[PDB]
RNA sequence: GUUUAUUAAAAACACAGCACUGUGCAAACACGAAAGUGGACGUAUACGGUGUGACGCCUGCCCGGUGCCGGAAGGUUAAU
RNA sequence: AGGAGGUAAAAUUCUUCA
RNA sequence: CUUGAGUCUCGUAGAGGGGGGUAGAAUUCCAGGUGUAGCGGUGAAAUGCGUAGAGAUCUGGAGGAAUACCGGUGGCGAAGGCGGCCCCCUGGACGAAGACUGACGCUCAGGUGCGAAAGCGUGGGGAGCAAACAGGAUUAGAUACCCUGGUAGUCCACGCCGUAAACGAUGUCGACUUGGAGGUUGUGCCCUUGAGGCGUGGCUUCCGGAGCUAACGCGUUAAGUCGACCGCCUGGGGAGUAC
């Protein structure tokens, strides 16, 4: 579930510094990472429903996180969607 | 199961079966398959194992 | 014909009939005898005595080979499971080994159902 | 791969294509081709011995080797081709010597495999070797009845044989028909199954879909007249006769097997 | 890169080739910067039941810290090699030593 | 008990027929029971502990 | 689509499909006193005969007579 | 005393309102 | 802003799910050797099977499916549901401290997805079991219970069906409320000096309080005491039917 190497790596790219993984940008970032990783996981098998709700839960999670960030600071929202690459 | 008697006797003395196989696990897988029904049986007997 | 001394007593007692067959140390069967073959039809052979006389029946047909001693491999529960080996010993056979070979599958095939009585 | 065409027109909605992507597209191997004309169900006397034979699309023969004498000489499957003459697919294999030959492409065959024949060939699909060296139970196709002749058993698509006996210098094979015929182990064979198996999943779709194949319309004995067929002509869908051939031969159970020569090579008839 | 028990048994007839197996095996592992903390060869030991005919086989314990890659393509070599009879890789939980 | 290779410790937790002895007799612990059983299952496969005495 | 060329073009025939049955290769069958050939330079997902007639829902009850597929104590029984 | 195994073959129906 | 709700580091347990292999036993089929009139079955028999040699017995091989013992009011998941062993991939949950984000929360019509068994479509496979069906018994009648056979099905790939006593017949989440006996999973402390001793969390099982209820019972996991939101009921039959 996302190596600790990538996790700590992402945290040091969105948040002001380390240990700041709580930041909204960090979460939505580490979440999308898996959504893209598992994205290929489901590309195969395609019969894994139990683990499917999990991926959906992850997206539905960041989704609500986006509305929140977009609610507070709008700038931080755009600078996130264009960077992370999503929303279309 | 198996028995290798000594010499001074001919009597069976093979009462080992009445403590393992014989019918302790044979009679069980003999009739109906039960499946989920056993749970109620064991639960009923386990409820009488208290007093 | 022939003249062996060591053989095997493959008995198969069930809830209906008990078959006893005395073979050699190679497993080729020298002579057999059923509880039903010696009469006793229905519940008549579904008894321990039916197997008792049955063993004596197989005995009085295999002794022609001079069978002194022989092993005994029991198979199948039901009556005539103990009384069977109790006959060969009294018949004059030197009992040596007694192992059980009752087919016990590790849960594979599906058993019948129809038995509502 | 099976495909079910859509009802774009009558006689096309009941069609079920059976294409294969891993199948070569183009002209076959010329060096292994010949004339192979079409008779028409007639013999040298020009008499139609076998009825229902005519028309059909022009076909060509494919030099296929069923003997597989190239022992101790590995070979690589270049590709898979379509053999109209048969119902199975042929495989143009290339040995290490530079010689190419056609063989009944087994089920688990692909382009780039290493097959070989001989009493040393590894037990795998695509290899040929005497049944005397092939383990019992091993599913084998294209079995021979005589050492040196050639595979004659299980040559169609999806068909296969299974060795299930030895004893002496012979072995009992479980024919796909359900019959167990005895054949001397001295006869070679090819492990694995034959070609495709979707050949029986076909349904044509229309009448014309059977004409260009080599089959002609079928006439009933009840429709014909008594002077032509024993079933008489009748005067409004009538019969009253016994199901027989247009030559006076009982059918629907009436067995017509007379050999007594190979009956010994038989263990248990089909069922 | 995790640990793997690995405990196969070679046919008693191919016991002279066994000492060679460990060579290529350990080599293929070390080739990918693999590891190795234990390697035992109990030798021709008694069997519990007549497996694939013949009695008594040649056991060869193992313990390597190879990645979940070179290890996956290891069984393919065992299955292809009719010499070896059984084969089994178990858990990981760090590494061990001696014992047995 | 804490391993399967230690057959010298799992040989006294199984009956003569090979059947795993329950915690009712061995008086073994909880978490240690399944682990003990899990170890036997592994040994049996490796031809370390006969499944039955018929052999 | 086919058919009574030249009074009948139709509900007839054919038809893909489905089913039963025969067939293990020197196949069954067919043309032939025979040889031989066709079937097929194919091999049961093949081939021949029969029946019905896309498809959809289904295809029941009955084995005496007449046939077919087997077994068989006794009885009758040709040539020799 | 605790545990395990074994141990039964079929036999319909009875108006309505109090 | 941090106590709700999450993230992060490390670690732990599990028939959770999916995919690919594997081993043993038994049954069936098949082959060889030996052997011979019985075998098989039932309450009693019979149909069936057998002189082309069964059953029984010995050896070997193939195939399908399910994993005895372990195994237990034991474990996991939202529910349905889920049991050999091993590898690969993967969801969620939980605990020891500290740090970080800072209500980013709960629920939720529509809609969407998943969803035992049975059934259906396109194929494969098919040991056993087994609707329909066939042939024997029972019976006043037996289109059933019983026995001998046996197709679909059960299995597998893909695409549908989305139906159940799909229940704990109790929707989900949060807070509060006397306890006792067990199961199961972490963790702190102590001559680890007893296989333990002394505490603290998550989850689960039975009993039992107040209380609640028509009663049965439930009873810190409530049907108790409150709060938020969604669904649903208004006599039975008609009917979970008609349009």
């Amino acid at each position: 579930s996302l190596s600790t190497e990538a996790t700590a790596k992402i945290v040091s790219e969105f948040g002001r510094d380390a240990n700041d993984t709580g930041s909204t940008e960090v979460q939505v970032a580490l979440l999308t990472a898996q959504i893209n990783h598992l994205q290929g996981h489901f590309a195969e098998h395609k019969k894994d429903h139990h683990s499917r709700r999990g991926l959906l839960r992850m997206v539905s999670q960041r989704r609500k996180l986006l509305d929140y960030l977009k609610r507070k600071d709008v700038a931080r929202y755009t600078q996130l969607i264009e960077r992370l690459g999503l929303r279309r | 199961i198996k028995v290798r008697e000594n010499e001074p006797f001919d009597v069976a003395l093979r009462r080992f079966k009445r403590s393992c196989e014989k019918a302790g696990v044979l009679a069980e897988v003999r009739r109906r398959e039960f499946y989920e029904k056993p749970t109620t049986e064991r639960k009923r007997a386990k409820a009488s194992a208290v007093k | 014909r022939k003249q062996v001394s060591d053989g095997v007593a493959h008995i198969h007692a069930s809830f209906n009939n008990t078959i006893v067959t005395i073979t050699d140390r190679q497993g080729n069967a020298l002579g057999w005898a059923t509880a039903g073959g010696s009469g006793f039809r229905g519940s008549r052979k579904s008894t321990p005595f039916a197997a008792q006389v049955a063993a004596e029946r197989c005995a009085d047909a295999v002794k022609e080979y001079g069978i002194k001693n022989l092993e005994v491999m029991v198979k199948g529960p039901g009556p005539g499971r103990e009384s069977t080996i109790r006959a060969l010993n009294a018949a004059g056979f030197r009992i040596t080994n007694i192992t059980d070979v009752t087919p016990i599958p590790h849960n594979g095939c599906r058993p019948p159902k129809k038995r509502r009585v | 791969a099976v495909v079910k065409c859509k009802p774009t027109s009558p006689g096309r909605r009941h069609v079920v294509k059976v294409v294969n992507p891993e199948l070569h597209k183009g002209k076959p191997f010329a060096p292994l081709l010949e004339k192979n004309s079409k008779s028409g169900g007639r013999n040298n006397n020009g008499r139609i011995t076998t009825r229902h034979i005519g028309g059909g699309h022009k076909q060509a023969y494919r030099i296929v080797d069923f003997k597989r004498n190239k022992d101790g000489i590995p070979a690589v499957v270049e590709r898979l081709e379509y053999d109209p003459n048969r119902s199975a697919n042929i495989a143009l294999v290339l040995y290490k010597d530079g010689e190419r030959r056609y063989i009944l492409a087994p089920k688990g065959l692909k382009a780039g495999d290493q097959i070989q024949s001989g009493v040393d060939a590894a037990i795998k699909p695509g290899n040929t070797l005497p049944m005397r060296n092939i383990p019992v139970g091993s599913t084998v196709h294209n079995v021979e009845m005589k050492p040196g002749k050639g595979g004659q058993l299980a040559r169609s698509a999806g068909t296969y044989v299974q060795i299930v006996a030895r004893d002496g210098a012979y072995v009992t094979l479980r024919l796909r028909s359900g019959e167990m015929r005895k054949v001397e182990a001295d006869c070679r064979a090819t492990l694995g199954e034959v070609g495709n198996a979707e050949h029986m999943l076909r349904v044509l779709g229309k009448a014309g879909a059977a004409r260009w194949r080599g089959v002609r319309p079928t006439v009933r004995g009840t429709a014909m007249n008594p002077v032509d067929h024993p079933h008489g002509g009748g005067e409004g869908r009538n019969f009253g006769k016994h199901p027989v051939t247009p030559w006076g031969v009982q059918t629907k159970g009436k067995k017509t097997r007379s050999n007594k020569r190979t009956d010994k090579f038989i263990v248990r008839r089909r069922s | 890169m995790r640990h793997y028990e690995i405990v196969f048994m070679v046919h008693p007839d191919q016991s002279e080739q066994v000492p060679g197996m460990i060579e290529r095996y350990t080599a293929a592992i070390t080739g990918a910067e693999g590891k190795i903390h234990r390697l035992e060869d109990w030798g021709r030991r008694q069997l519990a039941y007549p497996i694939n005919k013949l009695h008594k086989a040649h056991y060869v314990l193992m313990n390597v810290e190879a990645p979940q890659e070179v290890i996956d393509e290891l069984e393919t070599t065992f299955r292809f090699n009719d010499a070896v009879i059984r084969s089994m890789v178990m858990r990981t939980k760090h590494a061990v030593t001696e014992a047995s | 008990e804490i391993d399967y290779k230690d057959i010298a410790t799992l040989k006294n937790y199984i009956t003569e027929s090979g059947k795993i002895v329950p915690s009712r007799i061995t008086g073994t612990r909880a978490k240690y029971q399944r682990q003990l059983a899990r170890a036997i299952k592994r040994a049996r496969y490796l031809s370390l502990l006969p499944y039955t005495d018929r052999h």
